[PDB]
DNA sequence: GTGAGGAGTCCATG
């Protein structure tokens, strides 16, 4: 987010969005799960055809 | 402790132990307290004991209380705590009170610094560790393997002789408990090593800032 | 008595 050169930003806004764009982090299978919401999960649910099992 | 308190110019201790003095070790904690309090009316100091630093308590309570009541009433702050215990929290710093402070602050740095300033320890209390031999709970197997690797990777290294690593191996086959194990493991050349490079660490983890006094 | 002398943690599975 912040870095200069010779008293002269170096990188413009969409390239800072490119950049923190190519990161990912992995936690554990417990964290995962109670980082998503409900409609991420009503979302993945509906469009695998997965709310009809009981 | 009765050695640092007799040192006037000084202001915060944290003495390293093997142990950790809580409820359990109330009477004793007691004792030392009672001590304290005496050894303070002896000079003209108000001194303040900090009991019970563990990783439950730095995540329940925080370490910032030490630096709220370090920088905002003048005293000295004594703190108990194990080595262990200072393996997952870092950074021991505090803000500064040049109010209170002398002027035994001298800069370190060559050059400016820029932000707060802040400082660290300055009497540290380093005491001989205990068990350096590895163990498991997880089952009743693992243990075993850890400690026949232990075993056969001291062989192997140079530091035992075949007599020696087969009568070990043989005792612990058979049933043994940890205190021969540790006579066994004391008489080699990696526990000096071993003690040496856990007192650097000790040593080295402490001091982060370029505020030091003048004796430390 | 005879050796020595204890807290701390990551993740997967019904």
């Amino acid at each position: 987010e912040k870095q200069t050169v010779k008293g002269e930003p170096r990188f413009t806004l969409e390239q800072q969005e490119y950049l923190k764009a190519q990161i990912v982090h992995l936690p554990n299978q417990s964290e995962q799960l109670l980082q998503c919401s409900d409609a991420v999960l009503n979302d993945v649910l509906i469009g695998f055809n997965l709310n009809a099992e009981r | 402790i009765k050695a640092f308190i007799s040192s006037p110019d000084n202001r915060y201790m944290l003495s390293l132990l093997n142990r950790t003095l809580d409820t359990t070790r109330q009477n004793i904690n007691d004792f030392i307290q009672f001590c304290c309090d005496k050894w303070a009316k002896e000079f003209n100091v108000k001194t303040k004991t900090f009991f019970g630093v563990n990783a439950d308590w730095m995540r329940l309570v925080g370490y910032d209380e030490i630096s709220k009541h370090l920088n905002t009433e003048l005293g000295k702050v004594v703190v108990f705590s194990t080595y262990a215990s200072m393996g997952a929290g870092k950074n021991p710093d505090y803000a500064v009170n040049l109010a209170l402070e002398g002027e035994s602050l001298i800069s370190v740095a060559d050059v400016t610094y820029s932000t707060q300033l802040r400082s660290d320890i300055d009497s540290i209390y380093l005491e001989k560790p205990t068990q350096l031999l590895l163990s498991d709970d997880y089952s009743h197997t693992a243990n075993q393997l850890c400690q026949f690797h232990q075993i056969l990777s001291l062989q192997e290294n140079g530091e035992l002789s075949p007599k020696s690593a087969e009568n070990w191996c043989r005792q612990q086959l058979m049933g043994m408990s940890r205190e021969r194990s540790l006579q066994q493991y004391h008489q080699t050349s990696d526990y000096q090593s071993a003690v040496r490079k856990y007192i650097e660490q000790a040593v080295g983890r402490a001091g982060r800032t370029s505020l030091k006094r003048k004796q430390i």
